[PDB]
């Protein structure tokens, strides 16, 4: 029973790792896109 | 008077461009705090 639970628990932990990595990768990509857009608006604002 | 009005309009556009940048920066700092903590969270999940 304990080994099955631990194995079932590892399966669920891998599932949660898949959920967070999908959120993180998309969170990191959005953060990088927002930083480049912020850096662009800063350069245009400095030129103006 | 026309040049003073153009300077005031440009200064208003810059204060608007700076306020928009600060919202983009705080949004980016939240999205990064999320990125860094989500990478480090995953480092924890894998250790577990």
């Amino acid at each position: 029973e304990q080994q099955m639970h631990l194995n079932v628990g590892l399966r669920k932990i891998k599932e949660t790792v898949d959920q967070v990595e999908e959120l993180r990768r998309d969170l990191r990509i959005k953060s990088q896109e927002l930083e480049v857009k912020n850096a662009a608006a800063n350069d245009k604002l400095k030129k103006m | 008077r026309d040049l003073e009005a153009s300077i005031a309009r440009y200064k208003e556009e810059y204060a608007v461009l700076i306020s928009e940048a600060q919202a983009i920066k705080a949004d980016l700092a939240a999205v990064e705090a999320k990125v860094n903590r989500s990478t480090a969270l995953l480092k924890s999940l894998s250790a577990e």
